[PDB]
């Protein structure tokens, strides 16, 4: 995140062989795009929405900076 | 008109400042921002400079408290950002500009604060106006020197390898 | 100009003269929204007070224990699960008996912080200066010890070092 | 104050303190070359390569950024220029 290499938390995404709840054919990355479902839940991955809920964050942070306050702009 | 370009017009914005006021500003840029936060970011600028430029260079030549420290200042900032020093520097740095926030908006809204004034003087170094406007032209000055040193002494010492020559 | 503490910044309109410890530390401008200064110094000095016993209570327990042995962990945060619920409900309860009385006086009083408690009578006699620079003495040590009681405790989180 | 307006153009007071006093002539030209670098950086990024989580480029994605922005640099030409600035 610091170094700025943010790829490397999307390398090695769960495998379509994981089964929930067990380390059996997990990953090791934490956001990623996949879309689509977890191959045993039929269920969104949890990678997915954490990239989504911290793409979301980043831009209503931003957003939260438009009106103007007491310093001027 | 002006006194640094004879030939372009003096700028609208700049008749007087005891920080070198020369009517430097072919592109017109005081005329764009209010002159006291282009000041404030000079003065900024030219402080940081001055830092940066004075630590290359001594930290090239006597820096070896320890093991990690073992660096060219080059390759310095990934050696020290890993152990954990440039992380403290920049929670300082940030605290200090936070509160510089204040202080920019304090000012360009009325207060009497001029640009780049802190009211450090601990050691009292300047004692009246002329001491006061004096210095500050020798501040501003040396610091544009030391960013444009430290512009060089970046790109010479990342265009090769090499010691204070660069 | 009037910040004594960023010698740069004017001060807030309510940071003035009395309530002493008024160094015009207000950067954020957060004075501006509470009608007055009282509660916000009721609050500062009992997280003031309150790190000071903890920071007493962080190196004496480093140092000293009680002759039980479920009082033995050198750790104060350790401590804070090994020692049994009964004691740490009993602080809990013994805080809260002293805490629902000032609940009721702090939100109204003129001085919300002055609790009444000098049972020594140290300032029996003593003149509105010496007064004065006595809450400024609390002050300060209260806020350096507020900054060391978090210093313990985010590096006993952090390394497992109690102290030093 | 009072940005209300009912001519040709709205007063130059609605491009805040630092494009109010910007002259056109330096708005058009900035705008276009925003624009330009803009779908560039975008058309870099897609479209003509097509992306990949190795190839991200900061500069395209700040680039791209660019395109709308020139939305709002050539909207405030063209107040500038009407307003005879
Ligand atoms: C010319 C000045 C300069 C330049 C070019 C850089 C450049 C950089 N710094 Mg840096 N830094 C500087 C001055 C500078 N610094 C100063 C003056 C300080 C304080 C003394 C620091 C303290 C600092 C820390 C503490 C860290 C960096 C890091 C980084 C790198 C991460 C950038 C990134 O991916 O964004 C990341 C993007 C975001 C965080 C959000 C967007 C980057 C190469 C980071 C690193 O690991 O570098 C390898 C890091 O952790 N810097
Ligand atoms: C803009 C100001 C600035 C910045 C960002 C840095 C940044 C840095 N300095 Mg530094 N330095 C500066 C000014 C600055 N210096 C000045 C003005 C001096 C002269 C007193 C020094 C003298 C100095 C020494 C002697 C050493 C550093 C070192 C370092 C690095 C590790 C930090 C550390 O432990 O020492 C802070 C880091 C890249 C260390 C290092 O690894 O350099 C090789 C080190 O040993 N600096
Ligand atoms: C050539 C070096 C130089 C000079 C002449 C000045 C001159 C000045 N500085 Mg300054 N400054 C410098 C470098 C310099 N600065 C650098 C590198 C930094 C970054 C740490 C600062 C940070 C700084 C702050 C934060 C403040 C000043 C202020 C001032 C003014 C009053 C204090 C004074 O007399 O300092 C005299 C300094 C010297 C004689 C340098 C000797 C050091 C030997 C090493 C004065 C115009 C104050 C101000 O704005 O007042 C208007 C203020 O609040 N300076
Ligand atoms: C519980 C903490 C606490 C609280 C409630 C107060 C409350 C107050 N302080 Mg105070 N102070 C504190 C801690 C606190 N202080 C510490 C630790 C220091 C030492 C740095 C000081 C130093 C100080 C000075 C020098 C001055 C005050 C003053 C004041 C009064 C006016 C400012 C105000 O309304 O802010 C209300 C404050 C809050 C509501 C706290 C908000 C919490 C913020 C967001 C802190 C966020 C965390 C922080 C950035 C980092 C903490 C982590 C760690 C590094 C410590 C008010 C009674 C001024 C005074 O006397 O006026 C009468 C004054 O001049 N304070
Ligand atoms: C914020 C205040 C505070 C809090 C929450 C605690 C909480 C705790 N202390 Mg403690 N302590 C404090 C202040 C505090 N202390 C101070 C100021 C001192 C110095 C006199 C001590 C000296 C102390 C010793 C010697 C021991 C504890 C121990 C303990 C733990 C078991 C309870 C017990 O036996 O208390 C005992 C409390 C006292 C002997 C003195 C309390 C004085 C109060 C605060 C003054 C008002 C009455 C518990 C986690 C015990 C433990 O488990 O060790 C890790 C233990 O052996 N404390
Ligand atoms: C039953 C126990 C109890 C009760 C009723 C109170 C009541 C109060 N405390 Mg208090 N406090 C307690 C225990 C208690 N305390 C303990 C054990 C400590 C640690 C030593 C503190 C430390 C403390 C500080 C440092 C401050 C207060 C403050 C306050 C006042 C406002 C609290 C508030 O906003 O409500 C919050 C409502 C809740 C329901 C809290 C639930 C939070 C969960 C349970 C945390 C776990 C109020 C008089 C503040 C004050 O008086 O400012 C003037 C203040 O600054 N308290
Ligand atoms: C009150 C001033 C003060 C002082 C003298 C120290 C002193 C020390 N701290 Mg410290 N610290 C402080 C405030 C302070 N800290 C604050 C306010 C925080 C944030 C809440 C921290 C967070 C902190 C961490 C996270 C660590 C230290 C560590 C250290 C030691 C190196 C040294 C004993 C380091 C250490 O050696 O831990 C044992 C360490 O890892 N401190
Ligand atoms: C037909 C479309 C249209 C037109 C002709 C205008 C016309 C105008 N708008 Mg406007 N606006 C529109 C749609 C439109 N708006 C929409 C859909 C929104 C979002 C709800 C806004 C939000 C908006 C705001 C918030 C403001 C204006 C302002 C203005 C005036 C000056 C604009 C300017 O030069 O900014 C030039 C701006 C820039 C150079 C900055 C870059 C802006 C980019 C587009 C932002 C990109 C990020 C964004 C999320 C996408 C002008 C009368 C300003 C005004 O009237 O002030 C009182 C003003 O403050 N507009
Ligand atoms: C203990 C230690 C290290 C070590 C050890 C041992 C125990 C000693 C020995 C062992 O053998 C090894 C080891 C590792 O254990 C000590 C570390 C060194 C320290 C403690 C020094 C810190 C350096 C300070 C710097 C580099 C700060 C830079 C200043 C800036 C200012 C920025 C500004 O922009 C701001 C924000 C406002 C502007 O207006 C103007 C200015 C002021 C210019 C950053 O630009
Ligand atoms: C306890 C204290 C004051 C206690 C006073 C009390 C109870 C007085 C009570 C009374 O007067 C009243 C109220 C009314 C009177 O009628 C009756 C009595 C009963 C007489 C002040 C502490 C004040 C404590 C202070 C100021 C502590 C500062 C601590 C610092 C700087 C620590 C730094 C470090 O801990 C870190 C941060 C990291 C470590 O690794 C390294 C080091 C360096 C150890």
């Amino acid at each position: 995140f610091f170094s700025g290499n943010w790829k490397a938390y999307a390398q090695n995404p769960d495998t379509a062989s994981h089964i929930f709840g067990s380390g059996e054919g997990s990953g090791t990355a934490i956001l990623t795009f996949l879309g689509g479902f977890h191959p045993q839940t039929k269920s969104l991955w949890l990678t997915d929405m954490a990239h989504h809920h911290l793409a979301i964050a980043v831009l209503f942070i931003v957003a939260g900076h438009m009106y103007r306050t007491n310093w001027l702009i | 008109k002006s006194k640094a370009v004879p030939f372009l017009p003096r700028p609208a914005a700049l008749d007087g400042s005891v920080v070198g006021d020369v009517g430097f500003d072919p592109v017109g840029f005081t005329s764009w921002l209010p002159l006291s936060y282009l000041q404030e970011a000079e003065i900024k600028h030219c402080r940081i400079a001055m830092l940066a430029t004075l630590g290359w260079i001594v930290a090239d030549f006597v820096h070896l408290p320890g093991a990690v420290h073992e660096v060219s200042s080059l390759a310095a900032h990934d050696v020290a950002v890993k152990s954990g020093a440039l992380a403290q520097i920049l929670i300082w740095t940030s605290i200090a500009e936070a509160i510089s926030v204040i202080a920019i908006s304090q000012m360009l809204e009325g207060s009497g604060r001029q640009p780049g004034d802190f009211k450090f003087d601990p050691l009292n170094f300047a004692k009246d106006e002329k001491s006061l406007k004096k210095m500050q032209l020798s501040e501003l000055k040396n610091g544009r020197l030391a960013m444009l040193a430290f512009s060089g002494i970046v790109t010479q010492a990342a265009l090769t390898g090499h010691a204070f020559p660069y | 100009a009037q910040s004594k503490a960023l010698p740069f910044l004017k001060a807030p309109a309510k940071l003035d003269g009395s309530l002493a410890g008024d160094f015009g530390f207000d950067p954020m401008g957060i004075s501006d929204q509470v009608a007055n200064l009282k509660y916000v110094r009721a609050a500062e000095l009992k997280h003031c007070r309150v790190a000071m016993l903890g920071f007493l209570g962080w190196v004496v327990q480093q140092y000293v224990h009680l002759p039980g042995e479920i009082y033995a962990e050198s750790n104060p945060l350790k401590a804070l699960t090994s020692v049994p619920l009964l004691s740490q409900i009993q602080i809990f309860l013994f805080i809260g008996a002293i805490e629902l009385a000032t609940l009721d006086q702090t939100y109204t009083a003129d001085k919300p912080w002055d609790l009444g408690f000098d049972p020594l009578n140290f300032s029996k006699g003593k003149s509105e200066q010496q007064m004065k620079d006595l809450e400024v003495k609390e002050l300060k040590n209260g806020r350096v010890a507020m900054i060391a009681i978090m210093g313990l405790i985010a590096q006993t989180l952090y390394t497992g070092v109690p102290l030093f | 104050e009072s940005t209300y307006w009912e001519g040709k153009a709205p007063p130059s007071v609605v491009l805040g303190p630092f494009l109010s006093k910007i002259p056109s002539g330096v708005l058009g030209p900035a705008s276009l070359v925003a624009l330009i670098v803009g779908s560039y950086c975008t058309h870099e990024s897609n479209i003509f390569n097509t992306l990949t989580v190795d190839t991200i480029y900061p500069a395209y994605v700040l680039g791209s950024f660019l395109t709308p922005i020139s939305w709002g640099l050539h909207v405030a030409a063209w107040i500038q220029k009407m307003n005879k600035a």
